[PDB]
């Protein structure tokens, strides 16, 4: 990583701010994570677009983030790497839960992989992650993706993995 | 945004380049600072001090 | 550049004979 | 009247992602007695692969360098798939006698031809499968005794190794489809195969004597995002930087095949810039397949007033007119973290909505991945599955590899599940790779298995079809056999 | 007076952003095939892909020039040695002969007495030592071995050992073998540095050493006449921040004498021939295999018994333990 | 697309080239194939005279024919033996008067040429009275005979047999079927049977040495054998050459050869890399 070096080619700013604001009106007006929009949105930019639901019951009512049960879906799209199989992966997630914020996020996710999608020197898989109910969807999705019930949450099986995240 | 999107591609790009997995560098350290560091051999000293008052 | 294999002669076999011959043998 | 023939073809089939796949076959077929010394002789069939036969006792050989792995579920069924990496499966006359010295001679010889290196093929990766890999040609008996399978995984596939394979064609990229295989442009591809597979089949139709077919194909796979990059037509120009110009003179048969069917439409078909020389259809891999032929031997076609760029309008179907999802495949990973144990888990999709059929799950696990056969569970539906065949040998350190094969019944619309624990092992610190904080790759899956298909097939003549549908022998009107990969898997040792 | 010529390019690095030395070698492989040198007479090592890695932005190619102007990867490469069996051991079991009997003939150095051999060496290297794919080291003594073992089996006429490393002189301090003379990118102290920096490869393409070596080289042709000691001021310290340095102290010609021809280059002797030896219906077909026969499959192997140990075994092993205790108990 | 040749290769490996390679088996075991190489191009482009109508390799340019046809030649990795190639080369229609010049300019009568210890290339022009028909490709029948004569003349010439140097005043008898005279073979096998002998001594020696000179060099019993079957089979070889049996001591110092290279080219030798000298005091003291 450092004898290498990369000249970024980023320009999707605005993209990346049609995004957010189509994100935030979805969520606005389904009350939860916009799973439909965002799966054609991921399957608009090329992605491999995957979703993941689970469920669990927290032991008390938890006052900070308001809630006693939690049923969610994680919606991720991952971005074969061509050139190689599917072997590697990199992970960029964003953490959404029900605060009305990391639509910006969201957008700049998803303008990201808009630009990587396009590209061929791509070694290693990219997962693009949207959780739901912050670090809970995280918690759940990387326990289904290793097979590891580590803390008791019930999920749905994955159905798409994109190797050893590295 | 589109400053945050360069450095976020061009931190995935040089993710990327990595061959193996991240061995190198240190794994146990303390940042009194972003580019500043103290490994694991030199603070181990301020717990053992400490451990040697019960010994 | 870089580094080859190279024991650490000082550092290492002076202290671990050091930890043995003084401790068991010679005194 | 001259004893041997050329064919080659390059069909090109848009797939349900809105990529574009195409695959060159180059078959040469020999009226000649190479099992036997004394042919030395060589036209059109090359000398380098000729000689094999007698030196070292073969009946088929099967060598294929592939990067990338057939994202099944995503592209449809495949006509040929290959494993990441080197794949050498070999079957010996019953003629020979020490099967493991000759495997290891013509691995070498093999690796020296093809500018590959197969000579780390040893007792490590080969195995002999059991019920798996049966001959592809006119087979006698079956005696697995002479059948050897080994892969390396991480092999990798370049122009150093594109150039002997062209180097091998009788046109030698001077003429034909071979003008078309640019090394630039076939690398950039999501997928990319070269097979060299060695057979013998039947001399006329009543297959009562033994002719020698050469069949050299490579595929690729192009990406509707990366190669067009909102483009939107595809063009073989736009495809090889290259467009086809005069049919090889060696050979008797050139002709492009496209695929032309709409899945959706009611009996439409695709767009093809120039007039296709005919259209031919039939029941391929299951479904009734409609194909535009561009015979490049007619000079009413192409001739050397013109060239020739077939431009085909191809974009990703709506979620409406998708193809249904095919009956059968499968992904592969490992469960669990950490540096001690895991898990390797198979899923296996049977996506028939009412039809169970038999799978044939091969595994092929290296010596440092200690595996216990007593934790290998089979669930699918939710409930325990019993194997109607079940063959284990254990591996021993650094001599042998784990194999493992089932013949499991995969019940309808169901997602079967084949997991077994192993326990990562400590070796040597000269036993490591250069890179060994990288990981170890487990060689891939293989699934054999007779899927279903929508529609019945006639019997087909291997000397009056195209070479696509010539691939595997055809044993049941209503099935077809397909040899899935699953991807290769990257564990860490402590 | 030499006959025939060989040449081995070795590339020692395993890495993607070591791109310099694979670089570096395909330069060098380019230029003695050009000056006449035959694939099969080049044994082409490479550590690792780069034309093909799956990080290349330009895939199947491998680059000289920051603009990417020249690709050295052409399609016409030899790579004989790719990826992990290019080791210390397999370098110099092709140097010394000694190779496992199976090798082919493309992976081996048949060169005779009369065989002049260019070995071209670039990777990262030490004091007294090059690293092989940063795990193993080929020291200054054992390729001082290795090419006084080549020299008693007089399998050379003269060796020309370029390498391009830091402190790369050395490597050829203990060379003792006679009729070899030894190129450095640096001397003891010194190290070698990269050249052309390339923003849209992503990594340095080359070294300044193999770069101005390859510059040289394109002035040459079969014609030219050029004496060693051009090649020994390439790159002076003006250019090369490390000044290079060689020995020729081994070598029984003087290198004033010595073309470059004679090392990166050869030419086929040619004789006209003028001479004349005067001449004067089986009735049964076959079938083609099943693909998934499961009826034979499930019945090829016979039925499982839980396995049960031996009726003779138990009763030996009660026999004993009966037999201990009355002797115990009388 | 202009040239379809047919060559009777079979019939003439059966009737010319395997009676004469019956002849010269004595010097060893010989190995015929043939291919048909398709679009195989000579590297140097012929020059044109407007006079003649006729296109010319000159002689500074042969020696550059032979390296861009070794590429599609190959490698023959099945064996490890000499490979002795003959190229039969049919000019296109571009450049079909295809000549070869000799030093002094004029045409080879020939039209053909050899490389020591490679083989020879030879020019095949086809005649004209083929191309009479304008319809293309136009089928060309190759004269096995013709091409056959230049192939065994650079066969000869190439494994060292010359043209016979008559003393003053004498008159040899005319060429056998064969093409090789007996004596001419007694030549060979005696040149042989030295250069074995002399081949198997240096390895010998250069083994002692490299045994005396080198401590870490692993000598197992199979090496050990095959030099004992070596030195017995130069001593043989040495007193059938000094008694005037040539065939005998021929098979010694073929045996001799074989059992030298085996024992020093052995992969055994070769068992582990050097470890350093300056480093063992690291692996003794701590312990012992
Ligand atoms: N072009 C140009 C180029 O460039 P140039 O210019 O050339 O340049 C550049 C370059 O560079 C580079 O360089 C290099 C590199 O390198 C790299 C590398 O890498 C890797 O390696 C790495 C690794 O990995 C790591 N690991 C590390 O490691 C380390 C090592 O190595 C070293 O050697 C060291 O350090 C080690 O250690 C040691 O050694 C130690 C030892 C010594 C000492 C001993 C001791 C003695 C004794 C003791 C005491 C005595 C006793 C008495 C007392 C009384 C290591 O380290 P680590 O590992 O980290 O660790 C350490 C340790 C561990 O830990 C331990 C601890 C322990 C725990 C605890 C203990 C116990 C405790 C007990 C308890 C207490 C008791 C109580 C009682 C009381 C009561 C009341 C009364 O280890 C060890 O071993 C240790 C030892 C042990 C001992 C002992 C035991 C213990 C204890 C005892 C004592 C005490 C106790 C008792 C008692 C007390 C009390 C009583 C009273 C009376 O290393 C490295 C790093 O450095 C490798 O590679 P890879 O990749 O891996 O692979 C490859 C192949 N495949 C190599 O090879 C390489 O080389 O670079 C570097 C840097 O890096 P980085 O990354 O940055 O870093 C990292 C870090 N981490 C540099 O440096 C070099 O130079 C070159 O090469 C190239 O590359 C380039 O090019
Ligand atoms: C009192 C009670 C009882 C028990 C206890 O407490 C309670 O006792 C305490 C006490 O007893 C402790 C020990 C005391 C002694 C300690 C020794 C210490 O080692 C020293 O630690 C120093 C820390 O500043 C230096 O090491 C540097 O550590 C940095 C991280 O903190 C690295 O960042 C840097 O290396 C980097 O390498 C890459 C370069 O690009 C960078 O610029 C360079 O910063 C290292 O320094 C390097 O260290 C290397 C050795 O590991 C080489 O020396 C190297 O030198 C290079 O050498 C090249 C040739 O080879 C040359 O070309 C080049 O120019 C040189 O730079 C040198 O840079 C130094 O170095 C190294 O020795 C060790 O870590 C921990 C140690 C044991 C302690 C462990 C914990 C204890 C037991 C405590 C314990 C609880
Ligand atoms: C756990 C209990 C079990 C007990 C079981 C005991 C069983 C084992 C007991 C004893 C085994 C003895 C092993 C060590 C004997 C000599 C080793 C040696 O010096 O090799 C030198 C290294 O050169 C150096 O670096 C020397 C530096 C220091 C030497 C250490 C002195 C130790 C000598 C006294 C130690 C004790 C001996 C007598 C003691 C009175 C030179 O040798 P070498 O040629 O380079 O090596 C090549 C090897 N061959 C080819 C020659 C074969
Ligand atoms: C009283 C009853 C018990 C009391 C104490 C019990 C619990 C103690 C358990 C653990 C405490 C020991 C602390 C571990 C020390 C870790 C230090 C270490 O590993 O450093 C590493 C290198 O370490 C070394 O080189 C050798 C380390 C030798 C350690 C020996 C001393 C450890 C323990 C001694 C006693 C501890 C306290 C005792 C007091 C009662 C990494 O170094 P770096 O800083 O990353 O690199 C910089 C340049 N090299
Ligand atoms: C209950 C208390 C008293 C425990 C006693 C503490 C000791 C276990 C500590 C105190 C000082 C330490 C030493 C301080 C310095 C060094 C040098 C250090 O060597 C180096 O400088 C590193 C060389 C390398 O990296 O190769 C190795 C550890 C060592 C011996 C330490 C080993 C552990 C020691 C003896
Ligand atoms: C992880 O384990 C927990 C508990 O063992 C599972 O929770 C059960 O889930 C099932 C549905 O699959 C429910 O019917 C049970 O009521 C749950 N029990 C408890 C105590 O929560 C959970 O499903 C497991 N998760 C996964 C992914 O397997
Ligand atoms: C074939 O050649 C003729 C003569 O040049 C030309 O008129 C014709 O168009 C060519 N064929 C095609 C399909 O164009
Ligand atoms: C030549 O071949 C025959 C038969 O294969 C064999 O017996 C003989 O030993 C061979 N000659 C030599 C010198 O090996
Ligand atoms: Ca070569
Ligand atoms: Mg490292």
């Amino acid at each position: 990583m450092g004898s290498t070096m990369v000249e970024e080619q980023f320009a999707g700013g605005d993209r990346a701010r049609a995004f957010a604001r189509d994100f935030a009106a979805h969520r606005k007006k389904s009350g939860a994570l916009p799973v439909a929009w965002l799966e054609r949105t991921m399957r608009s930019v090329g992605l491999e677009v995957y979703t993941q639901s689970f469920s669990r019951k927290l032991p008390f009512p938890d006052e900070t983030h308001e809630r006693y049960m939690v049923s969610g879906t994680n919606v991720y799209g991952i971005l074969r790497a061509p050139r190689a199989a599917s072997t590697e992966s990199l992970v960029l997630t964003v953490p959404c839960g029900s605060d009305s914020t990391n639509s910006q996020a969201v957008g700049l996710l998803l303008a990201l992989a808009a630009h990587f999608r396009g590209q061929i020197y791509w070694a290693k898989d990219i997962v693009f992650l949207v959780t739901e109910h912050d670090l809970l969807g995280t918690e759940a999705w990387l326990e289904a993706y290793h097979d590891v019930n580590v803390t008791g949450m019930q999920s749905s099986p994955l159905q798409g993995r994109a190797g050893a995240i590295q | 945004l589109v400053a945050v999107g360069k450095a976020l591609e061009g931190m995935f790009r040089k993710l990327n380049h990595l061959l193996e997995r991240l061995h190198q560098s240190f794994f146990l350290y303390l940042l009194p600072g972003l580019s500043r560091f103290v490994s694991i051999g030199l603070y181990m000293p301020a717990v053992g001090f400490l451990l040697l008052v019960l010994g | 550049g870089t580094t080859q294999l190279r024991a650490t002669a000082t550092t290492l076999i002076l202290c671990c004979l050091l930890i043995i011959l003084p401790c068991f043998i010679l005194p | 009247p001259p004893r041997d023939s050329l064919r080659e073809e390059l069909v090109i089939t848009p797939l349900p992602s809105g990529d574009v796949a195409a695959t060159f076959q180059f078959r040469t077929r020999w009226d000649s007695e190479l099992q036997r010394e004394g042919v030395s002789h060589y036209r059109l069939f090359p000398k380098a692969l000729g000689q094999l036969i007698s030196k070292y006792s073969l009946r088929e050989l099967h060598l294929s360098f592939t990067q990338g792995f057939w994202r099944t579920r995503y592209w449809g069924p495949p006509f040929l798939q290959a494993p990441s990496g080197a794949e050498l499966w070999v079957w010996f006359q019953d003629t020979v006698t020490d099967v493991d010295k000759s495997w290891k001679e013509l691995s070498n010889v093999l690796s020296g031809i093809f500018c590959a290196s197969l000579n780390f093929i040893d007792s490590t990766n080969t195995v002999t499968p059991t019920a798996s890999f049966k001959p592809l040609g006119l087979a006698n008996d079956t005696d697995h005794y002479f059948l050897r399978y080994a892969v390396l995984p991480r092999e990798v596939v370049c122009t150093e190794n594109l150039t002997p394979w062209k180097k091998l064609l009788p046109c030698s990229s001077k003429a034909g489809l071979s003008v078309l295989l640019k090394a630039d442009r076939l690398f950039h591809t999501s997928y990319h195969s070269q097979a060299v597979h060695i057979r013998p089949v039947c001399r006329n139709a009543r297959c009562t004597s033994i002719s020698w077919e050469l069949r050299q194909t490579l595929s690729v796979v192009f990406d509707a995002f990366i190669t067009g990059q909102g483009k939107k037509d595809w063009s073989l120009f736009r495809m090889f930087s290259r467009t086809l110009t005069e049919p090889c003179p060696l050979a008797s048969e050139s002709r492009v095949y496209v695929d032309i069917t709409t899945y959706n439409q009611d009996n439409e078909t695709l767009e093809v810039h120039p007039p296709p020389t005919t259209t031919y259809q039939d029941v391929i891999l299951g479904t009734r397949k409609t194909y535009a032929i561009y015979d490049l031997l007619d000079t009413a076609m192409i001739n050397n007033s013109r060239n020739l760029n077939i431009q085909l309008k191809w974009k990703r179907p709506p979620e409406n007119e998708a193809p249904p999802v095919p009956f059968l495949h499968a992904q592969r990973y490992v469960s669990g973290y950490g540096l001690q144990k895991g898990e390797l888990s198979t899923l296996l999709y049977n996506t028939h909505p009412y039809r169970a059929f038999p799978v044939l799950l091969l595994d092929t696990v290296p010596w440092y991945l200690r595996l216990y056969v007593h934790t290998l569970t089979i669930t699918s539906k939710g409930k325990e599955n019993k194997p109607s065949y079940i063959h284990y040998q254990p591996a021993q350190d650094r001599l042998q590899p784990h194999l493992l094969e089932m013949l499991i019944q995969l019940p309808a619309n169901s997602v079967t599940k084949v997991s077994i624990q192993f326990e990562r092992a400590l070796l040597k610190w000269t036993e490591y790779t250069p890179d060994p904080n990288h990981g170890f790759y487990v060689s891939p899956s293989v699934l054999s298995a007779l899927v279903p298909s929508m529609v019945a097939a006639k019997p087909v003549d291997w000397e009056e079809s195209p070479l696509f549908n010539s691939l595997f022998p055809v044993s049941d009107g209503s099935n077809y056999f397909v040899r899935l990969y699953t991807e290769p898997l990257l564990v860490n040792l402590p | 007076g030499h006959t025939n010529n060989w040449a081995v390019l070795v590339c020692t690095s395993r890495f993607w952003f070591n791109y310099r030395h694979v670089a570096n070698t395909l330069s060098v492989y380019r230029s003695v095939k050009r000056l006449g040198i035959p694939d099969s007479h080049i044994v082409l090592m490479l550590a690792d892909d780069m034309a093909c890695n799956p990080r290349n932005p330009k895939p199947a190619t491998v680059f000289s020039h920051k603009n990417m102007e020249l690709n050295v990867y052409g399609d016409d490469v030899e790579v004989d040695y790719r990826s992990y069996e290019v080791t210390v051991e397999n370098f110099l079991r092709v140097l010394t002969g000694r190779i496992p009997p199976s090798t082919p003939r493309s992976k081996r150095l048949l060169s005779d007495d009369r065989s002049n051999i260019l070995i071209y060496m670039t990777g990262h290297g030490g004091n007294g030592f090059l690293k092989f794919q940063d795990s193993e080291e080929i020291t200054n003594i054992e390729l001082a071995d290795a090419f006084e073992q080549m020299w008693q089996k007089r399998r050379y006429n003269e060796l020309l050992f370029i390498i391009d490393t830091c402190q790369g002189a050395s490597m050829y301090e203990r060379f003792y073998s006679p009729n070899i003379m030894a190129l450095a990118s640096s001397q003891v102290g010194e190290d070698s540095l990269s050249h052309q920096p390339d923003p849209a490869i992503g990594v340095h393409l080359m070294d300044r050493y193999t770069f101005y070596v390859l510059e040289f080289l394109e002035e040459i042709n079969p014609a030219s006449q050029t004496n060693m000691n051009d090649l020994f001021q390439v790159c002076p310290k003006s250019l090369c921040v490390s000044t290079p340095g060689h020995r020729t102290d081994l070598f029984q010609r003087d290198p004033k004498n010595v073309l470059i021809t004679d090392f990166f280059g050869s030419v086929r002797k040619v004789e006209i021939t003028t001479e004349t030896i005067k001449l004067q219906k089986l009735m049964e077909p076959l079938k083609y295999a099943e693909q998934l026969p499961v009826a034979q499959i499930i019945h090829q192997k016979p039925k499982l018994k839980d396995w049960h140990p031996p009726g003779g075994f138990i009763l030996g092993l009660w026999a004993l333990i009966i037999m201990v205790f009355f002797k115990t108990y009388g | 697309k202009s040239h379809d040749v047919y060559w009777d290769i079979e019939g003439a490996v059966r009737r010319y080239v395997q009676p004469f390679l019956n002849a010269l088996g004595a010097a060893g075991n010989f190995s015929v194939d043939s291919q048909i190489l398709y679009y195989a191009m000579l590297g140097v482009n012929p020059r044109f005279d407007s006079a003649s109508s006729s296109y010319y390799l000159d002689m500074h340019s042969l020696p550059h024919v032979i390296n861009p046809v070794e590429s599609r030649l190959g490698s023959s990795a099945a064996s490890l033996y000499p490979v002795l190639n003959f190229l039969l080369y049919v000019p296109e229609l571009a450049h079909s008067p295809l000549y070869i010049q000799d030093k002094d300019g004029a045409p080879v009568a020939t039209n053909a040429f050899h490389s020591p210890r490679w083989g020879g290339i030879m020019v095949y022009n086809v005649d004209s009275k083929t191309y009479n028909a304008s319809v293309l490709p136009v089928r060309v029948e190759v004269d096995m005979v013709r091409v056959m004569e230049v192939f065994l003349a650079q066969l000869r010439l190439l494994f060292g047999i010359a043209q016979p140097q008559l003393p003053p005043k004498c008159l040899l008898s005319g060429p056998t079927s064969e093409g090789l005279m007996t004596w001419e073979l007694d030549r060979l096998l005696w040149a042989r049977s030295v250069e074995n002998l002399a081949t198997a001594t240096t390895t010998l020696t250069s083994l002692a040495q490299l045994l005396g000179k080198i401590s870490n060099i692993v000598i197992k019993d199979d090496v050990a054998s095959e030099v004992y079957k070596a030195v017995a089979a130069v001593q043989k070889s040495a007193e059938e050459l000094a008694s005037g049996h040539l065939a005998s001591a021929f098979v010694a110092s073929q045996e001799a050869v074989t059992s030298s290279e085996l024992a020093f080219f052995d992969p055994s030798l070769l068992h582990l890399l050097y470890f350093p000298d300056d480093q063992k005091f690291a692996i003794y003291i701590p312990l012992f």
